[PDB]
């Protein structure tokens, strides 16, 4: 199926308190591959996969050189919308960008994508055509010529449409025996007495890669959906993931349930029922 | 790999 | 514009009393990213806990996993203690192992 690599920067301003704080994360699908923190020691973009740790000091030094000069770029820039929003020296403030490619089954390039953000929310964004910015208020409109009239939008999709997938390729070659499985859930029920007539019935999923998951209830083939408590698909740690369904039931009438899950990894469907 | 050119001021 | 973070605590594998797992605390959906969480056993901060690098999702809101190696019983009692500035005093959230 389909592949997305994703780099998330994030810069947090700590006024009379050096300099920003920078992070940069590197993503293949589900999977984490590389990180640079301006506080660690190494001042290196160093590795988080075993799949790239392969890679020699040319890409190692040319992906630090980026790293360091997105850092730089992101700390000015928190001084420049300081004074587009007529913000105080005293405050903390974050920029956050976002940027990647997805690439189909074939390998062939689907999307590409820049965004940067400005305390948490939209502030300019790379439209889907890769030539026109979307600019969220007035600050971000100032931001919007200077970039048209240094053709950003030219330099990023080169890169969109041709490093960025390249490369995604490469790891899903070379981290091929952990990016492209597919490790289906591990299912099961737990079931708790809530008082004398009522019960929860809880649908399992361990231990699943990648993350996208479907877990749905039924009462007699009927979905169930707006009386279902989902949480939020979370990391177990060892890189495979973990979601539950759970449902309220009248005592005796287990068994007209059913928990529907599925999963890429998974040759049907599966139904359990208790 | 990410992007060697792309940073410009905001 | 700040947003409190969503807290779940469980363990990588379902809990065996006497055998070795991890615990884990997952926060997401905050902003900003200025954060503290602690694991606690029976009250008492664990000195040894790892976390994951920071990201975010395509709201922009972060997420974060901290994570420790433990051995549950049925004596110990384990929390996760959240501290971010949307909360007026730290939340503590309790284990439970079936959720």
């Amino acid at each position: 199926g389909s592949h997305s690599m994703r780099y998330f920067y994030t810069s947090v301003s700590r006024p009379g308190r050096g300099e920003p704080r920078f992070i940069a994360v590197g993503y293949v699908d589900d999977t984490q591959f590389v990180r640079f923190d301006s506080d660690a020691a190494s001042q290196r973009m160093e590795p988080r996969a075993p799949w790239i740790e392969q890679e020699g000091p040319e890409y190692w030094d040319q992906e630090t050189r980026n790293v360091k000069a997105q850092s730089q770029t992101d700390r000015v820039d928190l001084g420049t919308l300081r004074g587009y929003y007529n913000q105080s020296e005293d405050g903390s403030h974050t920029i956050q960008i976002m940027y990647g490619c997805d690439v189909g089954p074939d390998g062939r390039f689907l999307r590409g994508y820049r965004q940067d953000a400005y305390d948490g929310k939209d502030y300019i964004a790379l439209n889907e055509d890769l030539r026109s910015w979307t600019a969220a208020d007035m600050a971000a409109q100032i931001t919007k010529r200077k970039w048209e009239a240094a053709h950003a939008a030219e330099q990023q999709r080169a890169y969109l449409e041709g490093r960025c997938v390249e490369w995604l390729r490469r790891y899903l070659e070379n981290g091929k025996e952990t990016l492209q499985r597919t490790d289906p859930p591990k299912t099961h029920m737990t079931h708790h007495p809530i008082s004398d007539h009522e019960a929860t019935l809880r649908c399992w999923a361990l231990g699943f890669y990648p993350a996208e998951i479907t877990l749905t209830w039924q009462r007699d083939g009927e979905d169930q959906t707006q009386d279902t408590e989902l949480v939020e698909t979370r990391p177990a740690g060892d890189g495979t993931f973990q979601k539950w369904a759970a449902v309220v039931v009248p005592s005796g009438e287990e068994q007209r349930y059913t928990c529907h899950v599925q999963h890429e990894g998974l040759p049907k469907p599966l139904t359990l029922r208790w | 790999s990410s992007c060697s050119s792309c940073p410009l001021s905001k | 514009i700040q947003r409190t973070p969503k807290i779940q605590v469980y363990s990588r594998h379902p809990a065996e009393n006497g055998k070795s797992n991890f615990l884990n605390c997952y926060v997401s959906g905050f902003h900003p990213s200025d954060i503290e969480v602690d694991l606690l056993k029976n009250g008492e901060r664990i000195e040894k806990v790892e976390h994951s690098d920071l990201s975010f999702s395509k709201d922009w809101s972060f997420y974060l996993l901290y994570y420790t190696e433990f051995t549950p019983t049925e004596k110990d009692e384990y929390a996760c203690r959240v501290n971010h500035v949307t909360l007026s005093q730290p939340k503590i959230v309790k284990w439970d192992r079936d959720m």
